[PDB]
DNA sequence: AAGCGACTCTGGTGGGACTCGAACCCACAACCTTT
């Protein structure tokens, strides 16, 4: 099942932090370096044979500037350090020199700009439709960054000055009289000041229902902020509140979102692990959503204080056969171990069982993650083990079975730092690193991300076919196998191309024929991108076929719209009639609902023409083709694919995989169209930017 | 500033560090330190299983008597004898300078000073690992698993009326079944309690409790009875070499409840118990570069499980990579348990927050370094090195600030050969060291609050305790066959007219232009130097190497009236306090 | 006078970068080279 994918992403500068690599839902990578953020973006590329994984290479620069913690006023601060730096005691004067918290640049001291920790916002986030990232220094600096043209990603806000400002203006008190104004120049003061402020880790919650996102940012002191976004996200803004909500948790250590749904009633809370064993989940009380409830009462996942920290936690929802009923398996890396919860709702109320799976690891595990589709759990220790852990039912609850991934037969020796399933599990991507040479050490320490499968083609194709989503875009990885399948093989395997017919004889839903248009595109591309030369006229004839069907079928999309939506002049935006000649204009079209749509049409449009003009002519463009508009003497405009006017305009939305372009809306624009423009494009599932 | 001679004849801004970190150690231990610790691991007289004759011969060090040496000692006449000493014994104590030599059959790799309550007035114990053949030499990338043995010597109580006529004691031995052994950390406070303690006869008077470092790749954890509670309940007729085989309180390892698949660690080669009350973390350095730290105490079935002898054994709670090659020294934050230093054989020194052990606070690159010091009072780190990689005569000692400070590396001594090894006495804040060249010095450092930049000459900070060299008279039988060692030592009674005397220029010529001796054994090397932990005998150092011989000395111009005072002092309170 | 703490001041070497010296490689014209 497991083999490696051919490229291998040379680092420049050492991985860095916590759980340092990250693969979104967005099929981008993270990787937390100490001198930038290395985001790897998966393509699906169909304009090219070459059979390797096609990373599209970005990343997020370290801040120039050292981000100091406020902690009282300009002068005050400074009065303090000189104090506790002259302190004659030995235990003051070195607990403040050496908490670089306190010392966050110094004279000797090394800059710590590089990123601690890093974490994706689900898709949907961004004012495109991509998901944002959120970026922790290891000097406390946190931002979210977006990648709004493709080439520059842009710190959209500091949280960490944000939250500064708001507690300084409240004294650094949460609770108006929790207790006195305490003195700045006692340590303890000073100590607490900066710990209530120093983010440990910080997770996304799902989308909430203008859309809404949750960031939870976890303090040194168990504090945690959640800042509620609106969306799509664009700036400070959209900072719709911060809430502070205190755990009590000595020295929390790791953060998630659980969610639930069960009898139609959702339900949220945190979950929060210590650094000395225990894990707990929170009801985050202080919210202001509808659509999201807050758990009832706090519920201990585990008490034992044993002092193994909770290093990771995921999620994972599954539906419990034998209870028949959905259901939430927590599981956590603890020290060597995963801790592993599943948590049941039932008519006797909620049901919890916990155990550890043992026996995994010989080295505390680095890293963990889980395949969100089914919870098989990865996990990954220095001695560059992977092990395979797969949850099996049990009447109630789960059992455990895991097997070793023999990493070392593919790579050779090696360290691993960091792992992360492709968002439906059909890679794994892996930070590796020059391992011990029969128990020498490695002379030179160079970092890669390193790729492996983990289902096979035939799998993919299955789960392609059986899909959930029906959507290419959420599943490019699955794509991706597929891809290199048919690059390598020079041929559609015969049971996925009948599979396929059977599919589109059957459902026909717009899905497979995309699919079937990406395994077209690929095969063309196979074939050398004469019988050869006959093959290659053929299949791109087979192509515009199912191009054109995916237009005209969208094309009655936006005619639907038209007229379902009052017929007004604001139609403007929209060549109607362009449209309605176009797609009745030859028999080779079957459909008689779209002729009768197009009846309806015309007969309620106007008489009057309201022409397309070329700006740079202003002459008519007569709606001849579908990719591109021409007037006489001699300008070309691309059309979009959305709307169907021309793109005129300096700047326009051209499609992540470049196969379609698309208008930025205007505010001239009615809502109903704004909405359409926020459509993915009809020939793939990708943000159109 | 202060100014004028000191009555030792060094300078008042030379000692006034010195006579203040005495204060400031006290201070320390009365708030971090405890009287007691572990009140569940107390010495059990049916796991000290004695062997005998015949079965303890198999552990023993392979030599039987020392090399031939002389002693020569500053402003003495020449002796001109040479001396000689069997395996397990000791020559007397000099009768005015109260140094000692004694012979533990090998040459000795791990050496530590078995810590007692400040004002207990106890006898004083080293323990101490010295290898079976001198011959031997161990790949670091392969465990060994060997057998050797643990001695405990006893020094006496090594009061002023005690020292005159003294003499080492090889009190007992434990049979080490887990190869040699390459370091020894006592737990620094709450391990002892008076011998005269009331237990029934299972229960021995705990001398101390003692962690291992083994070459297996495993700590060992050993809780020590006194000596007078095992000769008493041991037969009176047994041979009086007593080596145990004694099963450990636990066996500290790297691992996890039911994962078989050996560990990549390799060799523990580094330990340090947590400096503060109540001491209950042990970290340990392996040759994979992780750091490992076990919770003592631990309860949890994750960590603690008892072996079918009773023994436990524990798996640890923490591990980090820290390093890119192997871990050679590790010292612990006094000041502040949060923080630890490591250093390495990649030779970067990194300072580490064990609250994010994800990035240290500061990683500095040096040479090889083999030794770290982490005095109290002192926000920086001593640093012993190989001079592999130092530009000829720029390798020595350095004194290296945390950052904070930001001042330059203190280039506190110069040396030609590598450092073996380093020690800080907090009592004094001076640093004692071993040579290659078979030389012992000592050095006070500035006091590091203030730039070092404006040292005006280090030189007159520093001063050899003794030098051994080789006179003729490659295999060691090959050596001493041919050659004796004759020991130099300093007259420490004083360090009035300090660089006019002889030893000081011998030393200024060995810095700088002496050379390195190769194609012999280096029989010479010294390998180990502690100063003494303890408020009782603090001014006292031990040191030993290559030969095998382990030498006793006491630096009586540091120990001074504020020391002599805060001795009473403790000691009227100890006596009101136990009895 | 006698001394402290800056501030240069006189010399020695290492880190990474880079010149160094060599053989190796092209393709052609020269002609030795062969039945
Ligand atoms: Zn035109
Ligand atoms: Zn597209």
């Amino acid at each position: 099942m497991v083999t490696r994918r051919e490229p291998a992403v040379k680092l420049q500068y050492a991985v860095s932090g916590l759980e340092p690599l990250a693969w979104s839902e967005d099929h981008r990578v993270s990787v937390s370096t100490a001198r930038s953020i290395a985001v790897l973006e998966l393509i699906c590329d169909v304009h090219n044979p070459g059979q390797d994984l096609v990373i599209h290479r970005t990343s997020v620069p370290a801040p120039l500037n050292s981000c100091l913690l406020k902690v009282g006023s300009k002068t005050e601060v400074a009065e303090c350090k000189e104090k506790f730096a002259a302190s004659k005691d030995p235990t003051v004067s070195q607990t403040f020199m050496l908490d670089r918290v306190f010392n966050p640049e110094g004279k000797a001291l090394p800059p710590m700009r590089g990123f601690k920790y890093t974490s994706w916002s689900p898709m949907g986030c961004d004012a495109n439709g991509r998901c944002l990232l959120a970026a922790l220094t290891m000097d406390n600096r946190l931002t979210i960054q977006a990648n709004l043209n493709r080439l520059q990603w842009v710190q959209l806000v500091d949280l960490t000055e944000i939250y500064g400002e708001r507690l300084y203006e409240t004294s650094y008190r949460l609770s108006k009289n929790e207790a006195p104004e305490g003195n700045l120049g006692d340590f303890a003061e000073f100590q607490r000041r900066h710990s209530m402020q120093t983010p440990v880790r910080m997770e996304w919650s799902g989308i909430c229902t203008v859309g809404s996102v949750l960031l939870a940012v976890l303090f040194e002191n168990g504090n945690i902020a959640v800042w509620q976004f609106q969306l799509p996200f664009v700036g400070k803004e959209s900072i719709s509140s911060c809430n502070t909500i205190e755990s009590g948790i000595t020295s929390p250590s790791v953060l998630f979102w659980w969610e639930y749904e069960h009898n139609n009633r959702k339900m949220s809370g945190l979950i929060v692990g210590s650094a000395f064993g225990p894990i707990k989940i929170l009801p985050v009380n202080l919210k202001a959503v509808k659509g999201y409830f807050t758990l009832r009462q706090p519920v201990i996942l585990w008490k034992e204080m044993d002092q193994l920290p909770v290093h990771s936690i995921k999620c994972v929802p599954l539906y419990h056969p034998y209870q028949k009923c959905s259901c939430s398996l927590v599981v956590a890396a603890r020290g060597s171990y995963v801790f592993w919860c599943l948590l049941l709702i039932s008519k006797a109320g909620l049901n919890v069982h916990n155990s550890h799976v043992t026996g995994l690891h010989s080295l505390p595990i680095v890293s963990m993650t889980a395949d969100k589709q089914n919870g098989t759990v990865y996990t990954c220790s220095s001695d560059g083990k992977v092990r395979q852990l797969i949850p099996i039912f049990t009447d109630v609850a789960l059992k455990f079975e895991h097997q070793l991934i023999k990493l070392s037969d593919v790579f050779g020796s090696v360290r691993t730092h960091g792992i992360a399933v492709s968002p439906c599990g059909a890679y794994l991507a892996i930070i590796t690193t020059e391992g011990m040479i029969n128990g020498l050490h490695p002379v030179n320490k160079n970092y890669q991300v390193q790729f492996v499968t983990l289902k096979t083609f035939e799998e993919a194709a299955a789960q392609l076919l059986e899909s959930s989503v029906q959507n290419l875009f959420k599943q490019v990885d699955l794509i991706d196998l597929v891809r290199w399948k048919i690059l390598k093989d020079k041929h559609i395997p015969q049971f996925l191309q009948e599979a396929l017919e059977k599919k589109i004889e059957s459902s026909g839903v717009t899905y497979f024929w995309r699919f079937k248009l990406f395994l077209l595109r690929i095969l063309y591309q196979s074939m050398q991108k004469e019988p050869m030369e006959e093959k290659l006229l053929e299949i791109q004839g087979k192509i515009e076929a199912v191009e054109m069907h995916l237009t005209r079928e969208h094309m009655k999309r936006v005619l639907g719209e038209v007229y379902l939506h009052t017929w007004i002049t604001e139609n403007t935006s929209i060549p109607t009639r362009g449209l309605c000649n176009f797609l009745m204009s030859d028999e080779e079209y079957d459909d008689r609902t779209a002729r009768v749509l197009i009846g309806h049409i015309s007969k309620k449009m106007n008489k009057q023409t309201f022409p397309e003009h070329c700006s740079l002519c202003k002459e008519i463009l007569p709606f001849t083709d579908r990719k591109q508009a021409v007037c006489s003497n001699g300008h070309i405009w691309l059309r979009c694919f959305l709307t169907y006017q021309s793109c005129q305009s300096l700047i326009y939305r051209r499609c992540l995989l470049h196969d379609s372009i698309a208008r930025h809306p205007a505010p001239e624009d009615p809502d109903w169209i704004k909405r359409l423009l926020q459509s993915p494009c009809p020939f793939c599932d990708s943000p159109v930017f | 500033h202060c100014r004028g001679m000191a009555p030792n004849g060094l300078p008042n801004h030379i000692m006034a560090p010195v006579w203040k970190c005495l204060h400031l150690t006290k201070d320390f231990r009365e708030q971090k330190h405890s009287y007691w610790e572990f009140a569940e691991w107390i010495p059990l007289a049916w796991k000290w299983h004695l062997l005998s004759e015949l079965e303890a011969a198999p552990y023993l060090p392979q030599e039987e008597k020392s090399p031939l040496f002389s002693v020569q000692r500053e402003g003495l006449p020449e002796d001109g004898t040479l001396y000689r000493i069997n395996r397990f014994s000791s020559i007397t104590a000099h009768p005015e300078r109260w140094d000692v030599s004694f012979f533990t059959g090998g040459p000795l790799w791990a050496l530590d000073w078995c810590p007692v309550p400040e004002g207990a007035g106890a006898s004083q114990y080293v323990a101490l690992f010295s290898s079976p053949d001198m011959n031997e030499t161990h790949p670091l990338s392969q465990l060994h698993s060997g057998p050797g043995l643990l001695q405990l010597w006893g020094l006496g109580t090594l009061q002023q009326e005690s020292c005159p006529g003294n003499r080492a004691h090889f009190v007992y031995g434990i049979a080490c079944d887990n190869g040699c052994i390459w370091d020894l950390k006592f737990c620094p406070s709450g391990a002892w309690e008076l011998p005269g303690t009331p237990r029934k006869a299972p229960l021995l008077p705990r001398l101390g409790l003692l962690a291992l470092a083994c070459s297996d790749g495993k700590v060992l954890l050993f809780s020590l009875p006194h000596p007078e509670a095992l000769l008493a309940q041991q037969p009176p007729d047994a041979v009086k070499p007593a080596i145990y085989k004694v099963q450990c309180v636990a066996t500290l390892q790297v691992g996890s409840m039911q994962a078989t698949d050996p560990s990549e660690c390799g060799q523990c080669l580094s330990l340090a118990w947590m400096p503060t009350r109540p001491h209950q973390h042990l970290a340990a350095g392996y040759y994979n570069g992780m750091v490992v730290f076990w919770n003592l105490p631990t309860n949890s079935p994750l960590q603690r499980i008892r072996l079918s002898d009773g023994s436990l054994k524990l798996y640890p709670f923490q591990c980090f990579l820290a390093h890119d090659q192997a871990v050679r020294t590790l010292q612990w934050c006094k000041a502040n348990s949060h923080f630890l230093v490591s250093a390495g054989s990649d030779r970067k020194i990194k300072f580490w927050d064990l609250r994010r052990p994800y990035e240290p606070i500061n990683s500095i690159k040096r040479f090889l370094s083999t030794e770290l010091a982490w005095l109290l009072p002192y926000n920086g780190v001593t640093v012993a090195q190989d001079n592999c990689y130092a530009s000829y005569g720029l390798c020595g000692i350095h004194y290296i600030d945390a950052g904070y400070l930001g001042f330059k590396a203190y280039f506190t001594a110069p040396r030609k050969g590598t450092v073996w090894s380093l020690s800080g006495s907090d009592w004094l804040g001076t640093i004692a060291a071993g040579d290659i060249s078979g030389e012992l010095i000592a050095a006070i450092l500035p006091d590091m609050a203030l730039n070092p930049i404006n040292v005006k000459r280090p030189v007159e900070r520093r001063f050899p305790i003794y030098k051994a060299d080789l006179i003729p008279y490659r295999t060691y039988t090959e050596t001493v066959n041919h050659h004796y060692l004759l020991f130099q030592d300093t007259d420490l009674g004083s360090f009035h007219d300090l660089l006019r005397r002889e030893p000081m220029l011998r030393m200024q010529e060995g810095e700088g232009h002496s050379q390195l001796c190769l194609d012999r054994l280096q029989l010479e090397a010294i390998h180990k130097v502690r100063f003494s932990p303890n408020l009782d005998s603090y001014g006292w150092l031990v040191s030993g190497g290559q030969s095998g011989l382990v030498r006793i000395h006491f630096v009586r111009g540091l120990a001074s009236p504020l020391g002599h005072r805060m001795q009473l002092e403790s000691r009227a309170h100890f006596n009101a306090m136990f009895q």
